[PDB]
RNA sequence: UGGCACCUCGAUGUCGGCUCGUCGCAUCCUGGGGCUGUAGUCGGUCCCAAGGGUUGGGCUGUUCGCCCAUUAAAGCGGCACG
RNA sequence: AUAAACGCUGAAAGCAUCUAAGCGUGAAGCCCCCCUCAAGAUGAGAUUUCCCAUUUCUUCGGAAAGUAAGAUCCCUGAAAG
């Protein structure tokens, strides 16, 4: 699931570890779990995801 | 229970054209030894090959770093007694550039059946013209 | 201290195209390409030379740079000079039309030539002047001549240089 | 560089004009001709390919007969490569005699060498025996394998096997005589090779 | 030439220089050639 | 040459020679050089170099050693003192 | 192309310097030249020539059954074993 979660992050400019730290700072639980199924499935609400991550990193 | 497994010949492998002029032997090594694992696609599965095809021009051009020319010796035995063969990285690379770069990305791949797989992917041409242009390969740009 | 305030009297141009300071001269032609790296500005008199920074890598650059912009415009309008000469008996050196025959001792003849752009001339029967623009060139073709039989100490026999403090050893 | 193909008829000796007495080899060469020409545009390499004998229409088959057809020339039965050759004379169907030599020319043969059988280390590899006498028990055996520590034999161990039958060059061979009339070749000394075998005749490499 | 771990000058007129990344000293007398 | 006693006593055969070799370089010969209290022919000492080569007998079980006669030379060591 | 070594030009360090940039010589040694094996080199290469596009079945991947070029079983043998 980490690898696969950093292969889909790096498609926004965006590492796993940096990635990780703005979901725990910003709130969102979901697990690497479904984190990685949304990476296959369901690409476009993990973007929506590493939008939330993204702005959390920005204040 | 539910997580996604690829199978052979479910995802798409594309056709790339790599320059290498200038970049480091290694540095550009370990970039390419990602792109035929697979590393790089949220498809990845450990026992699936879901990689791309690399093709390496301008490989007489790569860069040794300090004294590498000179003092990198590459080995080779013979299993006979006394058959120890040697090298240099900057004599290999004027006369054998596509050898040099084989050598040093196949010890960058697993060392099974499959890793012995993701080495027939991969095209070194010490010119700049390479002979696949019916599979229309992009450019890729190094990270 | 000081490796700079060069000359270009007259008799040459230089044309130094971002490395290739082609500077003619009634004598000949020498080209090369420094690196391209330090400032040069060629101007009616001299080709300004500095360095970026002030690191042991450019202070070795500094000075080897101008020395030979100042090797090349005296070569190329007045030329340099090597002069040879030949002792022991029997140590005949003459000229055949363009090559060089020594008869230094050996059981052979031993031949020489000048390449492109550098002149050997045979005045005397016992000396050997090599001429050309090119200080490089020049220097290195005699060493060979002399390299054939060095001054040993015993005698002093041998192709020696003119000013040349041959150790002349005690040997009975 | 000139070569042509011929087969070992069998040894005898001549007289030279001092009263020298010298052995030599006889090497019959008739019926030699140009087959096919090869490039570099078309191969990569340049060669000239010749037929040395012909043979009975029986015993050629329907992809042999079509390819010596381009030649205008009946099947052949050793045919053969020659490199370091001038592709400026050599046209095609050809014959090549054996006044392409002279007397006094330095030649190379190669051949397959007389056929030897099983044999022992010591007639293979020339070693020494044991002692016949003095209790021994050791007489015509290869030795000692190799030391204890490695756990194995090292390769090149020379041990008994098939023999002959491998092809040999031997290098500065003189011309004494050329017979055209009888396409006959006289070579003094050795060839490598049993009667009625293949010789391969072409000038000195050095 | 003196091959030897202790290369210093033994005269007036010795002179010491690295050649090829090697210590050694040069002089107008032969006996003084030293290389590290 | 020794110190210890870690594997082996439900068995790890121990000297010399014979047959067959292979590796290290701290080089015996041959190859290339610096210094010399190197006139020449010979030498001394140090540096690079492991490609090939490196004898036949007398005494002794002998390795070792001495001797006879040669040779360009008759190297030193490891491989369960192969 | 080099090892030890010998040099040219040349600054750092107005001189000096075989060295930092740039050049030239330089070993029975390295890589070639010489002889042999070698495409299972699964990376299975190349050239010349020969045979051609049959018939029954299958729901498709496909199968069987007579052949072409070619080879073998069987027999006489040695230059081979
Ligand atoms: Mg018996
Ligand atoms: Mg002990
Ligand atoms: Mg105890
Ligand atoms: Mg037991
Ligand atoms: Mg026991
Ligand atoms: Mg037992
Ligand atoms: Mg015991
Ligand atoms: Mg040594
Ligand atoms: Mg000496
Ligand atoms: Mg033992
Ligand atoms: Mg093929
Ligand atoms: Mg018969
Ligand atoms: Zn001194």
């Amino acid at each position: 699931w980490i690898a696969r979660i950093n292969a889909a992050a790096r498609m926004q400019d965006l590492s796993y570890s940096k990635l990780m730290h703005g979901l725990k700072l910003a709130g969102i639980d979901i697990n690497r779990k479904m984190l990685a199924d949304l990476a296959v499935n369901d690409i476009a609400s993990f973007n929506t995801l590493a939008d939330s991550a993204k702005k959390a990193l920005a204040k | 229970r539910t997580t996604y497994m690829a199978k052979p010949g479910e995802v798409e492998r594309k056709w790339y054209v790599i320059d290498a002029t200038g970049v480091s032997l290694g540095r550009l090594s370990s970039e390419v030894a990602s792109i035929l694992r697979g590393k790089n696609k949220p498809q990845f599965t450990p026992h699936i090959d879901t990689g791309d095809f690399v093709i390496i021009i301008n490989a007489g051009k790569i860069g040794l770093t300090g004294k590498k020319a000179t003092d990198k010796i590459y080995y080779r035995h013979s299993q006979y007694p006394g058959g120890l063969k040697s090298r240099t990285a900057g004599e290999m690379r004027t006369n054998n550039p596509e050898k040099l770069l084989e050598l040093s990305i196949k010890g960058m791949l697993p060392k099974n059946s499959l890793g012995r797989q993701l080495f027939k992917k991969l095209h070194v041409y010490g010119g700049s013209e390479h002979e696949h242009a019916a599979q229309k390969p992009e450019v890729y740009e190094l990270r | 201290i000081g490796k700079k305030t060069i000359v270009i009297p007259a008799g040459v141009t230089v044309t130094l195209n971002g490395s290739t300071a082609t500077v003619k001269g009634p004598k000949g032609e020498l080209v090369k390409e420094f690196n391209p790296e330090i400032t040069i500005n060629i101007e009616g008199n001299e080709i300004n030379v500095s360095r970026p920074t002030d690191n042991k890598n450019h202070r070795a650059l500094h000075g080897t740079t101008r020395a030979i912009l100042n090797n090349m415009v005296v070569g190329v309008s007045e030329g340099y000079e090597k002069k040879l000469e030949l002792i022991g008996v029997g140590y005949r050196a003459q000229k055949q039309g363009d090559k060089l025959v020594l008869n230094v001792g050996y059981s052979h003849p031993v031949e020489f030539v000048a390449p492109k752009g550098v002149e050997i001339e045979v005045p005397a029967n016992t000396q050997v002047i090599v001429k050309g623009y090119n200080k490089e060139h020049v220097g290195e073709l005699a060493a060979n001549i002399r390299a054939v039989r060095p001054p040993e100490p015993y005698k002093g026999k041998g192709i020696r240089y003119e000013g040349e403090h041959v150790r002349r050893k005690e040997g009975k | 560089t000139k070569g042509i193909l011929g087969r070992k008829v069998g040894m005898t000796q001549v007289f030279t004009e001092n009263g020298e007495l010298i052995p030599v080899t006889v090497i019959e060469a008739a019926q030699n001709v140009v087959l096919q020409k090869k490039t570099v545009e078309t191969d990569g390499y340049e060669a000239v390919q010749i037929g040395f004998e012909d043979k009975r229409a029986k015993l050629s088959n329907k992809p042999e007969q079509g390819h010596v057809a381009k030649a205008d020339t009946t099947p052949k039965r050793f045919i053969r490569e020659f490199r370091d050759v001038n592709l400026d004379e050599y046209e095609i169907g050809a014959e090549v005699k054996v006044d392409v030599f002279a007397e006094g020319d330095i030649i190379d043969a190669t051949g397959v060498s007389k056929g030897k059988g099983f044999q022992g280390v010591i007639k293979r590899h020339g070693q020494s025996r044991g002692p016949m006498a003095h209790g021994s028990r050791y007489h015509r055996r290869p030795g000692s394998m190799g030391p204890v520590a490695p756990n194995r034999v090292f390769k090149n161990k020379l041990l008994p096997g098939r023999m002959g039958g491998e092809q040999i060059t031997i290098q500065n061979l003189e011309i004494v005589k050329v017979d055209v009339e009888k396409n006959v070749l006289l070579v003094k000394g050795n060839v490598p090779g049993a009667k009625k075998a293949l010789v391969q005749i072409k000038t000195a490499t050095k | 030439m003196k091959v030897r771990p202790s290369v210093k000058p033994m005269c007036e007129k010795c002179k010491v220089i690295r050649r090829k990344g090697k210590v050694m000293v040069i002089c107008e007398n032969p006996k003084h050639k030293q290389k590290q």
